[PDB]
């Protein structure tokens, strides 16, 4: 599945923390009009947690990330970023980007002490 | 399997029901809350589907229950026996 | 896988076009003259129909084209889904 | 798949020689409207060489059996039969028998030697 992802920005943080995830989207100068990051911990199914579409720009969000991440796309760097501030221990997860019709990326890891 | 709703896209033959079916058994599989899910199906569903139901679906405007969408559809893509076969 | 042709019977909720796809399919796989498959055909296509869709082939008579078959009986079964979903 | 089927009636014969094979079915008083006899023989596909429908006891054949074999059923005692006449080498084959949605027999091998 042509474009390619790789996403950055992972870490060990303590709770109350902040990270910004990034995902480089390659193999185009262009990004498909939805995109969404995933959040995996061992032994769960991936969950969808916040997904932006392009033109309007709209977002949504799952409930258990509401008033703390928040998801942009850059079409002008081709980088999409989740904004995670409050974190806590329950967002220790492998955090992955999508793109419709793209390759999966390697995720990075997003670990939270306490 | 799993597969991401994101990369569900009706085939340039494939039903339009097929694709309907397609695009709600990925989008129960997805683990996401029914806010999210909801996003998913006004953000892809019309906009992941063929071109020729695309054409169909825009001239119906919005509004139209999942029943018209279907029935509006239904000539485009399947089987490519038109004739009499028997 | 392989199939015999003998045992393709639509699904109660299957799409009439589904269930034509998957005999010409099963029925192209056969290693069978032309004429054992025209004979198939005739004998099990409309026969191993569902009932809703042989209600509506009974009453259409013989002789239509597989197009005004399947146009026919587009609204038995896929998605159950009617509503307004968007 | 309920109807179970049995196949009997092979064995070893010299060309020019006939056979009439039997297919018992089990599990119901009656047969499907569509039964079949398939020719399997090593490394090839199962062929579907005859066929009979009840009711108006319509009846096909492929070509390679036109004239030497007949396909009859007999309702009253829930078996299906081929006459297999003028029976040449090529013939040599695993024979079986099918009716909608039964099981399928372990089939008779007919040997014909010249």
């Amino acid at each position: 599945a042509q474009v390619q992802l790789v996403e950055s920005g992972g870490g060990l943080v303590q709770a109350g923390g902040s990270l910004r995830l990034s995902c480089a989207a390659s193999g185009s100068f262009f990004m498909s009009n939805v995109m969404a990051w995933y959040r995996q911990a061992p032994g769960k199914a991936r969950e969808l947690i916040a997904a932006i579409r392009g033109g309007d720009m709209s977002t949504v969000y799952d409930d258990s990330v509401k008033g703390r991440f928040t998801i942009t796309r850059d079409d002008d760097k081709n980088i999409l970023y989740l904004q995670m501030n409050d974190l806590k221990p329950e967002d220790t997860a492998m955090y992955y980007c999508k793109a419709s019709g793209s390759s999966w990326g390697q995720g990075t890891q997003v670990t939270v002490s306490s | 399997s799993p597969t991401s709703i994101l990369d569900i896209r009706q085939g340039p033959k494939e039903p339009f029901r097929d694709y309907v079916d397609r695009f709600y058994k990925t989008l129960r599989a997805e683990q996401a809350s029914q806010e999210v899910k909801n996003w998913m199906t006004e953000t892809l569903l019309v906009q992941n589907a063929n071109p020729d139901c695309k054409t169909i679906l825009k001239a119906l405007g919005p509004g139209a229950t999942l029943e018209e969408m279907m029935t509006a559809c239904q000539g485009v893509g399947g089987p490519g026996h038109k004739a009499r076969v028997l």
